[PDB]
């Protein structure tokens, strides 16, 4: 049989690989660069634009843009490069040839949805395709019915409880704290020590810095007076050129803004509280089974300690004969891909499609139909 | 039957009387039929006789009174030659297969009845003359 | 998005 | 109708299927008086009639599709008599041939009669094994086509002596010196060993299809066999039911225990190992294991697999065996661990030489990687359990796989093989009081193989009548690919079965609910069993079979954990063990989907080729000589497809008369006059008189095709014609010999 492809937008990463594969062929970034400066050689082969990993690469020569910005495509253009570039250079596959699965945040705008019905047919002439929320793929990945879901990527936060496969639509929160708004206050945070970054092409060393020293407190005033009061903390970070910076108390400070937006200006309550916020909107039979499966999903979970800062803050909120477990498996930066691969895979499946023939008939609206 | 018939009918049948009551057994009404000159099964003796039960057809003994309705329902070529024409195509039968078949088709007979109406009529090679044996025996 | 944020 | 008196009938009875009677007064269009064999009259009832019997001439035939009325106490009956009175053990039904076991020697088997079959054709002889074998030896020859011959049953009835001959044969009319019939039946202890099951029902199963190739050179001088083997029933190595076994090797291997050169496997007895403890009978009674054992080392030992590879063998077994008892601590609901210093795990690691550490480590865990980064994923006590059966059922399969190619060096020879003969020998279909994934998985090899069958047959069929010029229109083709399509084909009872492996927290329960769901009503041959939700019937070409959902899911799930397979690649200290895994998809491959394709491999190797049939019937439960169970045969004869194959052949023309010994039987009923010079004229005026609807017959350029039924008319209307005459004569010689009587005593 033909695989389908399962490709995974997100922001700032795409996943993409055949259904049935345990991990994705393709992981780079979703970044299209375009050079900024006068090219003065000549016969070297000047190139337009650059996709994802080239970008990376030449990144000092070029101004980068993400077409992708909390879930919603923004670019169209460039987003078609992006696909086009996963298709045909990445994969080396012909997209003509086997259907494609998509995956989308909950309760973004219902246009995006159409655009990208419309470009998978009328391009890359698909024959058939879906698109699914990620929460609920990051279930299928955990192994479980019954969940709920803190599913939080560049771009965008949300949680979506599941009981028993009915997912619970009222009670689905969104939140736009994500990786790139804990990257842009680190940058103005970093400044304290005199540290600057000013461009695209060191917002991505950011990025990366973000990575690796970051982590989350178990408590965070105790840890701001002991990083303050002693300098054991702090570490140090080579810049490309070999330049050495040090972080100090700061490199908790950027992480723990998910439990605090109000350092970032936000009114919003921080993931802890918008959970339980989503299990109290549950009715009262449930409560028990959400609590004990709260799954941790996506890349900007994997801070170390915020498994276990999650469930005292819970644990603080919920009744105390409840029991509060936080499910964060070591992959969970991949589950929505593996959670897709096995959705692509289930034989039951192959009839939920939307397929040519009945998109030619009903036009790009027929996602809001058969789709949920 | 005329008076004359009637007659020579009850002295046949007295002929068959062995026990001087001048009766017969129902048994011996087919008997005395086949000796008038009538040729019944013993089917059709059955039936003209009412069906009788061993035990009367041995021992319950009727008179020629009693017999000559019998008679008279009994009494109410071709046909013949084209059954012998069924065991033949040369005109012959074997005596084995005619001797089979009399003996276990139908209302069987005795192998010495056979053998007592058969003696003389096969040749050396054992092939009878079915036409000529038929005349013969229907005279 | 088109109105209360820049996407 | 003609249920005149004198018809006799067949009426059916609990303690012989079928008992004889005879109607004893005619038929009027409710209640039949009957006289029995055993009084002269009991009386039988007709509900909102009885299968009528055949005429004397036809039972005892060599053809039971000679009969005129077919169905199941006519066939019983010629299968009967000519077993019991004529002691003739062969019989033929349309291609098949069915063999009796008669569970004695015979003198049947001579050189003398080998002689006699060769060069015949199929229809001059008696049937007799020989004659399938010579029909093919001779269409290798007569056509470039390679050739199988197909042995189905149960293991008792005997195929193995039927393969035994089928060679003996070949050797012979080949006029072969080499020494292949005493290696291919050497082999068999072996094959048995480790392929071959004791199970509820019958001992020494056979677990698997095993092909051997007789291979001929471009003069059919013989060359030696290749053995294939497929559809292995790979399950039965970590799961029994109630009173079942495994695989006779790991009882033969416990059994020998004490014996100095398995000290160190450190053995237990039988039921000490979790692997064979399950079915709760460690004994058959009859069998010494501990013998058996040693004809398995003989025939090893002449098929000259080294001393050091036999002790290889033994050792992964002992491997496996202690490889079962190993068993998880759950740390948590969502992670486990083993004990420390687990005792099962240090002997298992002595024995396959690998680090303690490792296994320990790599049993609890699974590693995912992306081509950039790589996680250790801790898995849950029940998936550390299903990957530590999976790779016992994986070393099994492959061990397995090595063993036959050792038989195949022994048996390869060097020259060019020019083309060959199979002999495929493979179960029945087959049925239980409770009835499981192992029978299902036995009961779609059967349908696959029924369904070339009657592709077979049917092509035949179409030559035969248009070698006789007769409209090919009237040979209906019956089909059982909705059948198939249920159980293979996509949303199938498969297809929801291995997509239930993988959807999360699947269960037996929610699998039945998705197969009712999809097909309960929507197919004619699914249905769901009144008083339960969690079992359900499929109407099988031979007969409903009702399967129960509780444990398919853990029977039908592999993955083998790569990792755990590259730990014991890497073992060195000793050599089998890494030849095993020589040369992925192929591990993420459930039970079924490798059934599944299996089967696929053996219907192509089969399609390739000219088939011959043969079905192997069992007599009696209990071995004694030339006994014929009615209630056993009747079993065994639905079980190989004779049935259904004659109820099939009965819709069709079965009975096929030349012109000329149709004139011979007939012409009593026709007369003088009416036989012309012109035979095929004269029977066709007669026939068209005597049989007035003109559908009840046809006219090949050869032969008179008639329905089912027809000739037993014909030979009743002969019969009361022939009695007709007998008594008009008869009743003329009496009344003529009592007339000379009556003359005498006149005189
Ligand atoms: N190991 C990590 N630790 C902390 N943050 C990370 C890590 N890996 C990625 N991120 C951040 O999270 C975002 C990537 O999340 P991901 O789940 O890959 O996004 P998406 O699924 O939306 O494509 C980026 O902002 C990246 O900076
Ligand atoms: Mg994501």
């Amino acid at each position: 049989e033909t695989t389908a492809l399962v490709c995974d937008n997100g922001s700032g990463l795409v996943k993409a690989g055949f259904a049935g594969d345990d991990a994705p062929r393709a992981v780079f970034p979703s970044i299209v660069g375009r050079p900024r400066h006068q090219g003065v050689m000549v016969g070297m082969g000047q190139k337009d634009s650059y996709v994802g990993d080239e970008a990376q690469s030449k990144r000092g020569i070029l101004t980068l843009k993400y077409p992708i910005e909390h879930g919603i495509i923004t670019n169209w253009d460039d987003m078609e490069k992006i696909w086009h570039h996963t298709f045909y250079n990445e994969l080396r596959v012909a997209p003509e040839e086997h259907p494609t699965l998509l995956t989308e945040a909950p309760l973004n705008p219902k246009a995006n949805r159409e655009k990208m019905t419309q470009i998978m047919f009328e391009t890359f002439n698909v024959p058939a395709m879906y698109v699914a929320i990620q929460a609920v793929l990051s279930l299928y990945a955990s192994g479980r019915t019954t969940g709920i879901v803190l599913d939080s990527g560049d771009g965008v936060t949300h949680n979506v409880p599941i009981y028993e496969g009915y997912a619970l639509p009222h009670a689905i929160m969104r939140l736009d704290l994500a990786g790139r708004d804990l990257t842009d206050y680190l940058m103005k945070i970093l400044t304290e020590r005199g540290y600057s970054f000013v461009t695209t092409a060191e917002r991505e060393i950011v990025r990366d810095i973000k990575e690796k020293l970051c982590y989350v407190a178990l408590d965070f005033e105790n840890e701001m007076a002991t990083a303050a009061s002693s300098s054991s903390l702090e570490k140090s970070y080579e810049l490309p050129d070999g330049q050495v910076i040090t972080i100090g108390n700061e490199r908790f400070r950027c992480p723990e803004t998910l439990f605090q937006p109000s350092f970032i200006g936000m009114e919003s309550a921080g993931i802890h509280e918008t959970t339980y916020n989503s299990i109290m909107k549950c009715d009262i039979d449930i409560r028990k089974d959400l609590y004990a499966n709260n799954v941790m999903s996506g890349g900007t979970t994997m801070y170390p300690g915020i498994a276990d800062r999650m469930q005292k803050e819970i644990t603080a909120l919920a009744p105390s004969t409840m029991k509060i477990k936080i499910i964060a498996p070591p992959e969970r930066k991949y589950s929505v891909w593996i959670g897709g691969s096995i959705l692509a895979s289930l034989s039951t499946f192959q009839q939920m499609w939307i397929t040519k023939q009945e998109y030619d008939e009903a036009g790009p609206s027929i996602v809001h139909r058969k789709c949920f | 039957f005329n008076k004359d018939q009637l007659e020579e009918f009850k002295e046949a049948f007295e002929l068959f009387d062995r026990v001087g009551d001048g009766k017969i057994l129902y048994s011996q009404c087919g008997d005395v039929m086949r000796a008038l000159g009538q040729n019944p099964t013993n089917a059709e003796v059955l039936k003209v006789l009412g069906n009788p039960k061993s035990d009367e057809l041995k021992s319950r003994r009727v008179d020629f009174e009693t017999f000559l309705p019998m008679l008279q329902a009994v009494a109410k070529y071709e046909d013949y030659l084209e059954g012998f024409r069924v065991f033949d195509g040369n005109g012959k039968v074997m005596g084995a297969e005619l001797r089979h078949v009399l003996t276990t088709l139908g209302e069987k007979m005795t192998e010495e009845e056979v053998e007592t109406v058969l003696a003389g009529h096969e040749d050396s090679n054992g092939c009878i003359n079915y036409e000529a044996f038929l005349k013969h025996i229907l005279s | 998005w088109x109105a209360x944020c820049p996407a | 109708e003609l249920y005149t008196k004198y018809a006799r009938v067949w009426i059916p009875d609990p303690e012989e299927v079928w008992k004889s009677a005879e109607l004893l007064k005619d038929y009027k269009p409710k209640v039949l008086q009957l006289r029995l064999e055993e009084g002269k009259d009991l009386e039988y009832c007709l509900d909102p009639l009885p299968p009528l019997r055949n005429p004397d001439i036809l039972v005892g035939e060599n053809d039971l599709t000679a009969l005129s009325y077919l169905h199941e106490p006519a066939v019983l009956h010629n299968l009967k008599v000519r077993f019991i009175d004529s002691k003739l053990i062969y019989t033929y039904c349309g291609i098949v041939l069915v063999a009796i076991n008669p569970y004695e020697q015979l003198p049947i088997y001579g050189e003398d009669i080998i002689n006699a079959y060769s060069g015949q054709n199929m229809g001059d002889m008696d049937p007799h094994i020989f004659a399938v074998a010579e029909e093919a030896y001779k269409q290798m020859a007569r056509d470039e086509r390679n050739q199988s011959i197909i042995v189905s049953g149960e293991s008792g009835a005997g195929k193995t002596v039927s393969a035994k001959y089928a060679m003996r044969y070949f050797a012979t009319v080949s006029g072969s010196a080499a020494n292949v019939e005493e290696k291919v039946l050497a082999s068999n202890p072996i094959m048995e060993s480790i392929g071959n099951a004791k199970t509820t029902r019958n001992d020494n199963s056979s677990r698997f299809g095993k092909y051997i190739e007789i291979g001929f050179d471009k003069r059919y001088r013989i060359i030696g066999a290749n053995m294939r083997t497929y559809l292995l029933e790979k399950s039965r190595v970590v799961f029994q039911a109630e009173e079942e076994r495994n695989y006779h090797i790991f009882y033969q291997l416990c059994a020998s225990a004490a014996l100095p050169e398995f000290k160190t496997l450190r053995l237990g007895n039988a039921n000490y190992f979790h692997y064979t403890k399950q079915g709760g009978s460690p004994v058959i009674d009859g069998i010494d294991d501990a013998k058996e054992m040693v004809n398995t080392r003989q025939a090893c030992t002449l098929l000259g697999i080294s001393d050091s590879y036999q002790m290889g063998i033994f050792r992964i077994l002992a491997g496996i065996l202690h490889l079962g008892n190993v068993e998880f601590a759950s740390r948590d609901s969502d992670s486990c661990a083993i004990p420390p210093k687990h005792d099962p795990l240090t002997i298992f690691c002595d024995l396959m030489g690998v680090d303690y550490e490792e296994m320990a480590h790599w049993l609890c865990h699974r590693k995912l990687a992306t081509a950039t980064e790589t996680y250790i994923k801790p898995i849950s006590k029940l998936h550390a359990i299903n990957a530590r059966d999976a790779l016992a059922k994986h070393i099994y399969a492959n061990l397995f796989n090595w063993i036959v190619d050792h038989v195949n060096k022994a048996l390869h020879s060097t020259v060019k093989q020019h083309s060959f003969i199979g002999v495929l020998d493979i179960y029945g279909f087959e049925t239980f009081e409770i009835n499981s994934f192992e029978q299902f998985c036995i009961n779609y090899a059967n349908e696959k193989l029924q369904q070339q069958f009657n592709m077979h047959v049917f092509k035949l069929e179409q030559e035969e009548y248009m070698k006789e010029q007769i409209p090919w229109t009237l040979i209906d083709f019956y089909d059982n690919q909705p059948c198939i399509n249920l159980i293979e084909a996509k949303m199938g009872v498969l297809d929801l079965l291995d997509e239930e492996c993988k959807m999360p927290k699947g269960s037996d329960d929610t699998w039945a609910q998705k197969l009712y769901n999809t097909h309960l009503n929507k197919c004619a041959l699914f249905e769901k069993p009144r008083l339960s939700n969690k079992a359900f019937i499929i109407k099988h070409f031979a007969d409903k079979v009702e399967y129960q959902c509780e444990g398919f899911l853990e029977k039908n799930k592999d993955t083998v954990y790569e990792e755990q397979i590259k730990v014991l690649k890497s073992s060195k200290k000793f050599k089998l063990l890494p030849e095993l895994f020589q040369d992925s998809k192929e591990h993420k491959k459930t039970v079924g989907h490798q059934f599944r394709n299996s089967l696929h491999l053996l219907m192509e190797t089969l399609n390739a080729t000219t088939p011959h049939y043969v079905r192997c019937i069992k007599p009696n439960d209990f071995k004694f000589p030339f006994t014929f169970d009615e209630k056993r045969a009747v079993q065994q004869l639905r079980a190989c497809g004779v049935l259904e194959t004659i109820r099939i052949s009965a819709a069709g023309f079965p009975s096929r008369w030349t012109y000329q010994e149709f004139f011979s039987r007939y012409r009593v009923l026709m007369k003088q006059k009416d036989v012309l010079s012109d035979r095929k004229q004269t029977c066709k005026n007669v026939l068209e008189k005597l049989i007035l609807d003109k559908d009840k017959y046809q006219f090949g350029k050869t032969k008179i095709f008639f329905r089912a039924g027809q000739v037993a008319y014909l030979e009743k209307i002969r019969a009361d014609k022939l009695r007709a005459a007998c008594i008009r004569i008869q009743k003329t010689i009496r009344g003529w010999l009592m007339r000379k009587k009556y003359m005498r005593m006149r005189r």
